């Protein structure tokens, strides 16, 4: 009575904001009260407060009221109300606060002390209250700004079984499934998403994005990728279509299958560049399948233009490194190393390239710093970051090699193993180790250990293949280094050991056709591998 | 002129401007200093007359980036501000201020930077605009304005639709992070309720359309949920 009093008195005044005000809480208790033991005039008196309050302009008052009527003991009468209340004020909270502005609804102008911690508790509150879509955009809005997008991909699966098949909100699931780094069911998402609107390209980019990385779904790559098949994004869509073509190239198992792919590769990626001459991953990537087929001077000129569109790319300076070294201009690679450095000093990949820049022309003191200047680093950031630490040791393991101690390659090749110890590169070190001790017998075995670890590891073939070869067993090392072939090609050292092979056996012009191969393949060797630069969208 | 004055001149914290505003786009050292020397000092009424000028200054620093006093200044307020920036997630089965039935961090930690190069460059600026929107309410009207223009030729610079917005200058793809995008549409998403509905609308538009072509998911994801959540 004395609520519906107080708003009647507001009304007839209509000082008004203040009789609303009272009405309000007058009727809470009311509406308590009699839950222990719809209004109109309840109605008005409750909201035509905060309603005024924010026609004056007045925002404090009005989050002030909120807060007020949120504060309330839940009825099962006020519980409506309680939601498009908290939805508002989470809204207000998001859009018209900041973090500065913002005070504790206890403290005067859980309790959450922070501005993004209400806006979330609320919003969380109105969803719950709405069981039995504005709320989730809010949601992906507050936890989107904050990076917590696991919890985002939760909430829009909590928002998936309202929803009938429509376009925002399954989209909005697949990028939050994305950005929380669930590949797979993104991708699912993005196939469905792709189904419900073929218009944006973009859709199918960034399935093809996922599939080409992580996940290393290559086939379903090459299938996005045509599916997108404006200039921009048919630029992009050739860019991913090459893309994909190199990696099924890099994992193709026989010449054919990786020069055909390969071939198909640096078609995509031409009509992609030409697509968008602007585009520097285009230029660049393109100029990086060059540089894979062993056509250096093409490859360095479009690595220029790359360059020259964006000039401080880390892969495209390292790329302008890795091509220098290819024509054994080791010196100025080194620089243009170096050069990147000086712009990426945290920079892992092109600290290990330093290094074997610095084998080839500097000598073993200054790598041997270069690898401890890396451990450092590493010590200094800290998955697998662990296998950059073993590379660091088995980098400084190959240098001692390169010299010729057995004992410090052992060393930092028993630092490398500790981490793992049967990874096939530490193998193939110990290998190297005992060819450099004199024990033929026990390399032959670590590097059949690394062979049987990594079946495709080229190094161990070669080494194998040659042990085997010293031994006389000539018909075994020629089917090795047959198998070598067939992983990498461009491997001179393979095409001298199965030349040397052939000449053993007596058949002199396969031999020298070997040797002629390895000649030519060892003219455009570059110091590091150019696959070392990962092929990504 | 009005520059020079305020140069040579509590009280103090309670045209020049504009002026500034023009010394920052026209290619300034002593500008930057006392702007520094602004934010070195307690009050924060000075931090926020030089945060004002914080989005202007990083446009001009990325549009000479493209072909020494503004990156010094940058830095020096980076270094400054740098901490962790962490916030608790409510939880509905534990009793709270408005109902009846984890840390996590957002931010940090932050290096400490001699040097800007590609790399860290935009963590820092990311950080720098975090640091912006911390502070939005406060910020005047030009400010927010001159914020939706600068993502908005930030996003669109070296790409086709800079020709459209009739954008002039230099047209070279400025290299953005994701993050980067992000925190412009907390400010963006400011700037919409705040009086600056068109060129929040440009802003978002062009933020949309190079998390598109740069394949970003969250701010694609972000600015998705702000458009489709406006009335």
């Amino acid at each position: 009575v004395i609520a519906e009093a107080y708003a009647t008195k507001g009304l007839c005044l209509e000082d008004v904001i203040t009789c609303y005000e009272k009405a309000g809480d007058i009727a809470l208790l009311y509406l308590q009260e009699i839950e222990r033991v719809l209004g109109f005039f309840l109605e008005t008196g409750l909201q035509r407060a905060h309603v005024l309050y924010f026609k004056n302009g007045n925002l404090t008052r009005g989050v002030g009221r909120f807060r007020e009527l949120l504060r309330a003991v839940e009825t099962r009468t006020t519980q409506n109300l309680r939601m498009t209340i908290a939805r508002q004020l989470a809204e207000i909270l998001l859009r018209g606060m900041c973090e500065q502005s913002y005070w504790n609804p206890l403290e005067d102008p859980f309790c959450p002390q922070e501005n993004t911690e209400e806006a979330l508790l609320l919003l969380l509150i109105s969803e719950s209250m709405a069981n039995r879509s504005v709320v989730y955009d809010l949601l992906t809005i507050a936890l989107g700004r904050r990076g917590q997008y696991e919890m985002l991909s939760e909430c829009l699966e909590r928002a998936m079984k309202f929803a009938f098949e429509e376009f925002h909100l399954w989209y909005q699931f697949a990028l939050s499934l994305m950005a929380a780094g669930k590949s797979a069911r993104a991708v699912k998402v993005l196939k469905e998403c792709i189904r419900l609107k073929p218009d944006d390209a973009t859709i199918p980019l960034l399935a093809a994005k996922l599939c080409m990385g992580s996940l290393h779904w290559l086939e379903e790559a090459e299938k996005f990728a045509k599916t997108v098949v404006t200039s921009e994004f048919k630029a992009k869509g050739y860019l991913a279509l090459g893309l994909t073509y190199s990696l099924q190239a890099t994992d193709a198992s026989l010449r054919g299958m990786q020069e055909v792919l390969q071939r198909k590769a640096l078609l995509a990626f031409q009509r992609a560049h030409s697509l968008s001459p602007t585009d520097h991953q285009a230029a660049f990537y393109l100029a990086l399948q060059l540089a894979i087929s062993r056509q250096i001077p093409e490859a360095l000129g479009y690595v220029r233009q790359a360059l020259q569109l964006q000039g401080d790319d880390a892969n495209s300076l390292h790329l302008l490194a890795l091509l220098l070294s290819a024509q054994k201009h080791y010196h100025d690679a080194l620089n243009i190393i170096d050069m990147a450095l000086s712009e990426y000093p945290e920079n892992f990949i092109l600290l290990f390239s330093k290094v074997k820049l610095q084998s080839l022309c500097r000598g073993p003191d200054e790598a041997l710093l270069t690898c401890k200047h890396m451990l450092q680093i590493w010590k200094s950031c800290y998955l697998h970051p662990w296998m950059t630490l073993a590379q660091i040791w088995l980098h400084a393991a190959e240098v001692y090699i390169g010299i010729g101690k057995p004992a410090e390659a052992t060393a930092c090749t028993q630092e490398a193993a500790n981490l793992f110890p049967m990874s096939h590169n530490v193998l193939y070190m110990r290998g190297q180790i005992a060819e450099l001790r004199g024990s033929m017998d026990e390399a032959r075995r670590w590097y059949e250990e690394a062979l049987a670890i990594s079946p495709t590891h080229v190094k161990s073939m070669q080494r194998l293949a040659l042990i085997l070869h010293q031994l006389g067993r000539y018909s075994l090392a020629e089917k090795i280094l047959r198998d070598a072939v067939q992983v990498n090609s461009t491997a001179h050292e393979v095409w001298n050991g199965l030349g040397e092979v052939l000449q053993a056996q007596g058949n002199d012009a396969a031999a020298t056709e070997c040797f002629l191969t390895a000649l030519e393949l060892e003219a455009s060797s570059p110091a590091v591998p150019f696959t070392i630069i990962p092929r990504v969208l | 002129g009005v520059v020079e004055e305020w140069l040579s001149e509590p009280n103090y914290a309670t045209s020049l401007v504009s002026s500034l505003y023009k010394v920052i786009q026209e290619p300034l050292e002593p500008v930057c200093h006392q702007l520094f020397e602004f934010y070195r000092s307690g009050e924060e009424q000075l931090l926020q007359f030089t945060l004002q000028f914080l989005p202007e200054l990083i446009w001009c620093y990325l549009a000479v980036s493209a072909s020494g006093c503004i990156e010094a200044l940058l830095l020096g307020v980076y270094n400054l501000e740098i901490k962790v920036l962490s916030f608790t997630i409510p939880s509905l089965s534990k009793p709270s201020v408005y109902h009846e039935p984890s840390k996590v961090v957002y931010s940090g930690p932050h290096p400490q930077r001699e040097m800007l190069t590609a790399q860290n460059r935009f963590e820092v600026l990311t950080f720098l605009l975090l640091c912006y929107n911390a502070a939005l309410t406060y910020m005047p009207s030009v400010s927010l304005q001159s914020l939706c223009q600068i993502c908005s030729r930030i996003c669109v610079c070296g790409y086709p639709r800079q020709h459209v917005r009739k954008y002039k200058g230099i047209s070279s793809r400025i290299p953005v992070s994701s993050g980067f995008m992000v925190q412009m549409l907390t400010g963006i998403y400011f700037a919409f309720y705040n009086g600056e509905w068109d060129l929040a609308q440009k802003a978002l538009d062009d933020i949309i359309y190079r998390a598109q072509l740069e394949l970003y998911p969250e701010p694609l994801l972000v600015a998705n949920a702000i458009k489709a959540s406006l009335p």
